[PDB]
RNA sequence: UUUUGUAUAAUGGGUCAGCGACUUAUAUUCUGUAGCAAGGUUAACCGAAUAGGGGAGCCGAAGGGAAACCGAGUCUUAACU
RNA sequence: AGGACCGAACCGACUAAUGUUGAAAAAUUAGCGGAUGACUUGUGGCUGGGGGUGAAAGGCCAAUCAAACCGGGAGAUAGCU
RNA sequence: GUUUAUUAAAAACACAGCACUGUGCAAACACGAAAGUGGACGUAUACGGUGUGACGCCUGCCCGGUGCCGGAAGGUUAAUU
RNA sequence: AAUUCCUUGUCGGGUAAGUUCCGACCUGCACGAAUGGCGUAAUGAUGGCCAGGCUGUCUCCACCCGAGACUCAGUGAAAUUGAACUCGCUGUGAAGAUGCAGUGUACCCGCGGCAAGACGGAAAGACCCCGUGAACCUUUACUAUAGCUUGACACUGAACAU
RNA sequence: CUUUAAUGUUUGAUGUUCUAACGUUGACCCGUAAUCCGGGUUGCGGACAGUGUCUGGUGGGUAGUUUGACUGGGGCGGUCUCCUCCUAAAGAGUAACGGAGGAGCACGAAGGUUGGCUAAUCCUGGUCGGACAUCAGGAGGUUAGUGCAAUGGCAUAAGCCAGCUUGACUGCGAGCGUGACGGCGCGAGCAGGUGCGAAAGCAGGUCAUAGUGAUCCGGUGGUUCUGAAUGGAAGGGCCAUC
């Protein structure tokens, strides 16, 4: 049978032009008053999945 | 029984030693207070982190009436 | 513990707000600092409202 | 994706975005595709009848990729600034 | 066989003969090899036809952005050195 | 007269020895309790498994019982040997 | 008298007797998706449930807690509207 | 004390001598009134203790009568078993050795006996811990649920009075 | 606008009475050789009882399951995240149910800047006034101080006092530190707009190192995004926040 994609994982990653993945940063959903603007500002643009993880991510998204 | 606690180590200390070639930005020392004082072309952060303000080479020296230790960037 | 959370609101009608904390027992005085609203791109009055 | 009990990566990260139903029925077209059609006109329909775009595409744009070297007229497509000048350099016109 | 470590007084086998354990299907990625190459390849089905037909489709030649959208650029911001 | 008394058949099972790959998957030998009664026994019938039946021991329900047996889900699952 | 058929026969279970409580008869209660049936071809001197256990002398104080029985002024409270 | 931890409590009796027994005391670790209290004739293959009688139970065993054991003839099992040319001692070593080191002893092979060892045979320890194993049991653990119960609408109507 | 009264009248609430639904495990008749059932006659009950649907209570009667880990065996006790010192062997890091202590905040000033200022403690003299209050002098030299532990800092003070103020700004960020990762930390300089200072300059919270919680699912405000025939809308995205 066709492999099934891990559906939660496909809502947290998009693949890029050289076959990396971009995700939103953690820590920016609630409890914000006590966080500094600097910290929050840097946490706002999307990031690239690191090399340790990138095996775990491809397993989950075979049709990405 | 009343003991058994400790905190996580902060990796403080010298990151760049005398003569090393650094780029503007690079951290030189991490410290608590000014065990070292910023000299020429060196800034001091809000946790007393000393960093190079200009590309060049790290230089330590003792100077002043208190015999304090200073860190400077020779712009070699 | 005791310090509540509040929002300071632009006077420039933009909507934009900052957030901060306040001891209401000791200092119950609607706090009015002056901050930079970036929707009109000028410093204006901000006035304590409720979170 | 199981890591032994540690909250896995695809769960300690937040979800983001929404999918567009428009993007599905949209297409791009290369300059190397303009000769491929029969007729020297490029409409949405000629593209579909030359099997350049699928039968359910409603909007198409021409981008600067490859090269046109034959006069063509292009009706109803959007065209990028760069691709526009390429089509014109051949001696082709861009109606709507 | 299991272990840091077994002549071990730790495990298993009285002996012989026969049988007894990494397979199959379908997807996906990488390596080798073959064909064709900015293209490659068809599925069901038609066909007596391992031929021939069938290009529905799939993959690739363009990306960026949550998205509208723009496009060799794009997003970010009022604007980027 | 009697859930009276002594005591065979009949119904039991307190002690000891033997036996423990037995003569026997619970017996034999010597003694032991009841023996007109809530007694004992033949033939047939009824109660069916989270159910029965139990002067109650979780006892018994075909040498199987804190949930019978037989077939099916079934190649349950086994981070263990 | 009864009991762990097969390591326990007993001080355990049962028992006559005693008390509390339920039950007015299409009884309570029990087996039944139901129809029905047991209770009982009985009717409160009867029937079910619970504890205690011949007989003798007796069975003290506590209703705050938990259950049950009675109350219904007020507080809180469902579907519905 | 079928209850007493301390405890073989203390005093009395029984015995040459009695952690048990019988009678008392009260300091009841931690009795007590129908999950009954205290008594009680009779009854008991019921628990504890003491006497007479009787005895191989014992001092301390002896002899005898039978059935095996032993020999001959016939028939003919079993558990177990990596392979064996299968001794002692003192050391050593997966730390308790027929098998290693040193040494001592020992001609080859049966039969009747005995059980010190082969960590002897039998049952993948029942104790103990572990597994995000199991079952069944309890409850004011959680979630449900049959049963019992409340109300609303339906089957379900009429007349009067307030 | 009627404070409010009567009559009709749509309707509820309460009881009385009635019979025709419905009950009858009362009597009698027939099917009928029948203590079943049905039909019939009569009596008694009667919109009650009872049953369906919906609903609150109760419910170990029955069912499915949960009931942590570390641990000189397990259990009991203690512990589980974060900060500081030591152990730690003069770079970083480094274990034990090793030795000692803290945190789960507080501050619109206790933040920014400008101007100014220097501690503890003892002695001598001095109304109440005492070992210790406030005053004057001397010695002293940080033995003080730091909103709260410990360590490292601190006089150009980071310690103490005043005036004016909101940089406890918004967008970004060369480069570097620390982590397996998620992440966390430091940062010169650009752009916009501020405060203090004559100015040079300084300021993106606080002497520094604790004061903390991923994701999901929801809430609130904003929004040149999306909007299942089309215009809207609902919902979704994005930015701020709970
Ligand atoms: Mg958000
Ligand atoms: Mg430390
Ligand atoms: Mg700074
Ligand atoms: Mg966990
Ligand atoms: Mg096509
Ligand atoms: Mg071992
Ligand atoms: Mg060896
Ligand atoms: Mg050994
Ligand atoms: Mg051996
Ligand atoms: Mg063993
Ligand atoms: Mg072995
Ligand atoms: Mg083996
Ligand atoms: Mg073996
Ligand atoms: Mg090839
Ligand atoms: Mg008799
Ligand atoms: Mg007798
Ligand atoms: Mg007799
Ligand atoms: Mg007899
Ligand atoms: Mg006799
Ligand atoms: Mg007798
Ligand atoms: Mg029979
Ligand atoms: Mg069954
Ligand atoms: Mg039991
Ligand atoms: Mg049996
Ligand atoms: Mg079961
Ligand atoms: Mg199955
Ligand atoms: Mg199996
Ligand atoms: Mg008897
Ligand atoms: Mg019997
Ligand atoms: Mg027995
Ligand atoms: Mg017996
Ligand atoms: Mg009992
Ligand atoms: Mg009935
Ligand atoms: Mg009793
Ligand atoms: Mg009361
Ligand atoms: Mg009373
Ligand atoms: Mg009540
Ligand atoms: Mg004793
Ligand atoms: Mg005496
Ligand atoms: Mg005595
Ligand atoms: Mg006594
Ligand atoms: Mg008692
Ligand atoms: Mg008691
Ligand atoms: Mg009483
Ligand atoms: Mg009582
Ligand atoms: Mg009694
Ligand atoms: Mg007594
Ligand atoms: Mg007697
Ligand atoms: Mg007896
Ligand atoms: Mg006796
Ligand atoms: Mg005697
Ligand atoms: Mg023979
Ligand atoms: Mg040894
Ligand atoms: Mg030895
Ligand atoms: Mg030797
Ligand atoms: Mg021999
Ligand atoms: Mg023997
Ligand atoms: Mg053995
Ligand atoms: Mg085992
Ligand atoms: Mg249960
Ligand atoms: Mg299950
Ligand atoms: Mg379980
Ligand atoms: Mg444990
Ligand atoms: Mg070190
Ligand atoms: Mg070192
Ligand atoms: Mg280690
Ligand atoms: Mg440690
Ligand atoms: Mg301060
Ligand atoms: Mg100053
Ligand atoms: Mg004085
Ligand atoms: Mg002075
Ligand atoms: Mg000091
Ligand atoms: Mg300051
Ligand atoms: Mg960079
Ligand atoms: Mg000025
Ligand atoms: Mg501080
Ligand atoms: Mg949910
Ligand atoms: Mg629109
Ligand atoms: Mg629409």
């Amino acid at each position: 049978p066709k492999i099934k994609t891990v559906r939660g994982a496909a809502k947290r990653f998009k693949k890029t032009g050289k076959g990396g993945f971009k995700h939103k940063h953690a820590n920016l959903r609630h409890i914000l008053t006590k966080k500094a603007t600097k910290r929050k500002r840097h946490l706002r643009p999307k990031a690239m999945v690191s090399k340790g993880d990138l095996g775990l991510v491809i397993a989950c998204l075979p049709y990405a | 029984t009343r003991n058994g606690r400790d905190s996580e180590a902060k990796r403080l200390g010298v990151k760049r030693f005398g003569g090393e070639s650094v780029l503007a930005g690079s951290i030189i020392v991490r410290q608590r207070g000014t065990k070292f004082h910023a000299g020429a072309n060196v800034g001091c952060g809000r946790d007393h982190t000393l960093f190079a303000k200009a590309d060049g080479k790290v230089k330590f020296e003792v100077k002043g009436p208190k015999n304090r230790k200073f860190i400077s960037i020779e712009a070699e | 513990g005791i310090r509540e959370k509040i929002k300071l609101v632009s006077s420039a009608g933009t909507g934009h707000f900052y957030t901060t904390t306040k001891n209401k027992r000791t200092k119950p005085e609607k706090l009015e600092l002056k901050k930079f609203d970036p929707v009109v791109r000028q410093h204006v009055i901000y006035k304590e409202a409720k979170i | 994706g199981f890591e032994g009990g540690q909250m896995p990566l695809y769960r300690r990260l937040p979800k983001f975005g929404f999918t567009s139903r428009k993007a599905a029925i949209t297409a791009e077209v290369r300059l190397s595709d303009l000769a491929k059609v029969e007729g020297g006109v490029v409409d949405l329909n000629t593209l579909k009848a030359a099997n350049i775009i699928g039968i359910q595409i409603e909007f198409a744009k021409v981008i600067l990729a490859g090269e046109v070297t034959t006069p063509v007229t292009v009706r109803g497509l959007r065209v990028t600034k760069g691709a526009r000048a390429a089509i014109e350099a051949a001696g082709g016109k861009i109606e709507e």
